[PDB]
C-alpha cells in the first residue's frame, strides 16, 4: 500500500514555454485534488516523502503562476504529500533568500510533520518530471542544469537554485545563515555548512536534472553583497552562531490560496 | 556580452601565468567576479567595479564619480564596459603588479581548490 520507489506516471522530457499568460482558475480546475494551501496527498498509495516546497518571494506573482502551472502536476506525477509555502518578505530591505527559506521551515512544520524540504527559486522550471523533488541519503541538489548556464553545472560547488535537505539534514548544518543579505553567497555558505557535516551532495545526471529559468531583470534592493566573499571563508565558525538558533521574525499575515500558502513576514534589516 | 569559459581563456591569453595565476584560477575568477559579463556594473560600497574584471574607479580607472582618482590604469572606466578584453587585461596586469591577486575578492574562497573543472577542452 506504499508508493513504488520510482512512479510510474513519470512523462519525461516536457516542453516548458511561459507565452501564454496563465490562470489560476484553470490550473485549479485542472488539479482538483489539490486543496487548500496548495496541499496534496495520493490517494492510492502511501508517500514516504512528506515534502514542504519553499519559495523565497518578493514582488514574482506572474512567475509565481508559472510555477504553479508547471509544478502542480509534475508534483502530483511525482507521488509527493506536499505543500507549496511562498515566504513573502515584508518591506524593502534588501532581499535575504537565506532567512526566508528558514522561515519556511519553521512555519510549514507548523502545518504538517513533514520530513523534507525543497527550497526553490520561483523562476525555476524542471524540465525533466524523473527529477524527484524529494530527500536522499545526502543534501540533493536539483536544479544542476540550468539553460542559464549551457544546461550545465555552473561550477561543482554550486549548490543554488532548487536543492532539498531532509528534516534530520537540516537541522544537522543548524539550518541556514541569516546573515546573508542582497543577492550572492547564502547558497555557497550553506554548501560550506553540508561539507563540514561529513554530508555530500546528491545529483540527478545533466539531462534528468535541465531546468528553465525565465528571463527577468534584476529586481530593486538585490544588488550583489559586498562582503559575500569574506562571509563565505568563516561558515565553518558563524553556522555555529547563525542559523535556526538564532532565527528571529515577526508573521504580518498568513494567505492560504487554493494553490498555495503565501506567509509574509517582517525579517528585520541588516545589521 | 555574456561570454562563455571558453570565449574567455581565449581572449585573456595574454594574462596566462602573469604573477603566477593560471587561465584556469582566471576562468573560476572572472566566473564568479562578474558571470563573465563584460557589461557589469556593480556598486561596492561608495565605488563602482567595471566589466568583466570588475576594475574599480576608486583607483584603477576614471570615471565621472571619481574625477581626481588615481586611475592608476590610464584609462576611461567606459573602456572597460566594451568587447575588446585587451585594455581591461593590460589594467588587470597593473593590478596583479601592485596589489596582487587578492583584489579579487572570489580568488581566496572559490578558486583555492579544483581548478580543473574551469579549463576550456576546446581547441
Ligand atoms: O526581488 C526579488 C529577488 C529575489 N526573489 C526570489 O529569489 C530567487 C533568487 O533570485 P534571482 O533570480 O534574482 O537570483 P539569480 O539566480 O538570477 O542569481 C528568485 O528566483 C525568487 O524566487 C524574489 O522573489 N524577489
Ligand atoms: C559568492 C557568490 O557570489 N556566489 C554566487 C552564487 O551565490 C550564485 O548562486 C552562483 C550562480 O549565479 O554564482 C556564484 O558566483
Ligand atoms: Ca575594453
Ligand atoms: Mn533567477
Amino acid at each position: 500500500t506504499a508508493c513504488p520507489e520510482e512512479s510510474p506516471l513519470l512523462v519525461g522530457p516536457m516542453l516548458i514555454e511561459f507565452n501564454i499568460p496563465v490562470d489560476l482558475k484553470l490550473v485549479e480546475q485542472q488539479n482538483p485534488k489539490v486543496k487548500l494551501g496548495g496541499r496534496y496527498t495520493p490517494m492510492d498509495c502511501i508517500s514516504p516523502h512528506k515534502v514542504a516546497i519553499i519559495i523565497p518571494f518578493r514582488n514574482r506573482q506572474e512567475h509565481l503562476k508559472y510555477w504553479l502551472y508547471y509544478l502542480h502536476p509534475i508534483l502530483q506525477r511525482q507521488q509527493l504529500d506536499y505543500g507549496i509555502y511562498v515566504i513573502n518578505q515584508a518591506g524593502e530591505s534588501m532581499f535575504n533568500r537565506a532567512k526566508l527559506l528558514n522561515v519556511g521551515f519553521k512555519e510549514a512544520l507548523k502545518d504538517y510533520d513533514y520530513n523534507c524540504f525543497v527550497f526553490s527559486d520561483v523562476d525555476l522550471i524542471p524540465m525533466n518530471d524523473h527529477n524527484t523533488y524529494r530527500c536522499f541519503s545526502q543534501p540533493r541538489h536539483i536544479s544542476v542544469a540550468m539553460d542559464k548556464f549551457g544546461f550545465s553545472l555552473p561550477y561543482v560547488q554550486y549548490f543554488g537554485g532548487v536543492s532539498a535537505l531532509s528534516k534530520q539534514q537540516f537541522l544537522s548544518i543548524n539550518g541556514f545563515p541569516n546573515n546573508y543579505w542582497g543577492a550572492g553567497g547564502e547558497d555557497d555558505d550553506i554548501y560550506n555548512r553540508l561539507a563540514f557535516r561529513g554530508m555530500s551532495v546528491s545529483r540527478p545526471n545533466a539531462v534528468i536534472g535541465k531546468t528553465r529559468m525565465i528571463r527577468h531583470s534584476r529586481d530593486k534592493k538585490n544588488e550583489p553583497n559586498p562582503q559575500r566573499f569574506d562571509r563565505i571563508a568563516h561558515t565553518k565558525e558563524t553556522m555555529l552562531s547563525d542559523g535556526l538558533n538564532s532565527l528571529t521574525y515577526m508573521v504580518l499575515e498568513v494567505q492560504r490560496y487554493p494553490l498555495y500558502t503565501k506567509i509574509t513576514v517582517d525579517i528585520g534589516t541588516p545589521s | 556580452t555574456e561570454l562563455t569559459k571558453c570565449k574567455v581563456s581565449h581572449a585573456i591569453k595574454d594574462i596566462d601565468g602573469y604573477q603566477g595565476i593560471s587561465l584556469l584560477e582566471w576562468a573560476c575568477v572572472l566566473f564568479h567576479t562578474s558571470g563573465y559579463d563584460t557589461q557589469a556594473v556593480v556598486n561596492d560600497n561608495g565605488s563602482t567595479e567595471y566589466g568583466l574584471f570588475q576594475i574599480s574607479d576608486r583607483f584603477w580607472c576614471k570615471s565621472s564619480e571619481f574625477p581626481e582618482s588615481e586611475n592608476i590604469c590610464g584609462i576611461s572606466c567606459d573602456k572597460l564596459l566594451d568587447d575588446e578584453l585587451d585594455d581591461d587585461i593590460a589594467c588587470a596586469k597593473k593590478i596583479l603588479a601592485i596589489k596582487g591577486i587578492d583584489y579579487w575578492k572570489a580568488y581566496k574562497p572559490m578558486c583555492s581548490e579544483k581548478l580543473e573543472q574551469w579549463r576550456c577542452e576546446k581547441p
